[PDB]
């Protein structure tokens, strides 16, 4: 509700907020670490079994 | 309120399946090191160049990297369930309070799943021009069901967050 | 020759451009305290219930 | 979790990128060393020891 | 010119190409500063919770 | 890519480019060392077997 | 061992006829031996990339 | 956005492409190489003085 106590709607919201921004982050992390966009099979699995192949 | 605390158990159970999938990933990469250095070891073996003492060399490399492989598929599992090693046709994994699951289709990475039986080798120059092109297929299906796993697992990381 | 070129094909492919990276992730951690910031200024919000008893 | 304490599961990914990148370094230094691309048997056992009895 | 022959011959076989060997080191050697400083920002990550509270 | 760490394209086409130099540089050895510029078959087979039988 | 590679301890050549056959004798025996030494190599890569896995 | 996402793939094609000409280009030069090396012989062929042999 407005003033309840038992429930915080916009502390909800902000980490909802805050968790996509470390997600951002652990991506572009794991990019400056191995050097590479598509580092996986998560990333893109179809450029990334091309690029195993070729 | 009983629905939303019984999404606490469906996040449980996306999770399992990343972890799944991510200990079939990292046999998947050790399975595709050691077909690339087979396809190399049958490719030198084409030739008829080599002095019988050469040919017996690469093909003991060619079945010790085998076996190599089937331990690495055989050793891929997570907590006595694994979606690599051919154990079982599929595995589901929650999506709703109400039981619907996500599903995934499971991909061998077995010899016998990449069409390699487990004593195939080359006895002959003529064995191993054909066995360039059985490792290249391997490779090729082994990549593959590699890149559908992976996709299966992004799928699973977007509808935990969708369930958050 | 060929072999440098498909080397060269499966750079294309999968490397990363390291100089955007670099902004993304000052940006980044800049967006990271803020959003630190924002979730404490919401999680004290229920304490101004208390003054009005 | 995912703010978990207890846990920091992307300093294990990037320890585990960090050793790749020091395996790499390490084998490229022992090639500048003997100069030799298979200078051992644990590089190429066929081919080193079709070079050994030539 | 048999024996010069076969010197060549395990020559081409096991002798490593160093001027490839002088690009992957600087490069592999870039990858590792950069590798050390992502391992850094990794393990400051904890910090933010003492924030909130 | 443009600034890859993994990937040095630039410095793949210096090295075809010296190596190409390195075998100017050999083949002119040879014609300074023997004397011919047909010192063996593979120079010009055809030339070479008729100046033998000359 | 020298059993392993089809040398004997009291091996040697008394003649030149003996030392002919002596060439054949030790270039089994050097073939053998770099064989064995390649498998062992190859299974020691092995074990490097189970560590990795296990890791 | 969307927009602005999928020149990725925009670039990745003619990345591609560039690679094509690139592997065209050298076989050129080959096979450049090689016609003139056969005009050179074919020069030579033609001068009537030349023996049986050498033709």
């Amino acid at each position: 509700a407005l003033n309840s106590i038992n429930t915080n709607s916009g502390a909800l919201i902000a980490l909802q907020n805050l968790n996509s921004t470390n997600a951002e982050l652990t991506q572009v992390q794991q990019r400056i670490n191995t050097g590479k966009k598509i580092g996986s099979a998560k990333d893109n699995g179809a450029i990334w079994a091309t690029a195993k192949n070729q | 309120s009983a629905t939303a605390n019984s999404m606490n158990a469906v996040k449980d159970s996306l999770q399992r399946g990343q972890s799944t999938i991510d200990v079939a990933l990292a046999a998947g990469d050790t399975i595709t090191d050691l077909l690339g250095k087979m396809k190399e070891k049958a490719l030198a073996a084409s030739d008829t160049s080599l002095n019988t003492a050469s040919f017996n060399a690469l093909k003991s490399d060619f079945d010790s990297l085998r076996d190599q492989i089937t331990k690495a598929a055989s050793n891929a599992k997570f907590n006595g369930v694994s979606i690599a090693n051919g154990s079982t046709a599929k595995l589901t994994f929650l999506a709703n309070s109400d039981g619907s699951g996500f599903t995934v289709t499971a991909k061998t990475l077995t010899l016998t799943g990449l069409g390699l039986t487990a004593s195939s080798t080359f006895t002959t120059a003529a064995a191993a021009k054909t066995m360039i092109g059985t490792i290249d297929t391997a490779l090729q299906t082994a990549t593959n069901k590699l890149a559908s796993l992976g996709t299966s697992s992004t799928g699973l990381d977007t509808h935990l967050t969708f369930v958050g | 020759k060929l072999q440098d070129s498909l080397d060269a094909g499966v750079g294309n492919l999968v490397d990363a451009d390291l100089a955007k990276e670099s902004a993304k992730l000052q940006s980044l951690q800049t967006k990271q305290q803020l959003g630190v910031q924002a979730l404490s200024i919401a999680n004290s919000s229920s304490s101004a219930i208390l003054s009005l008893f």
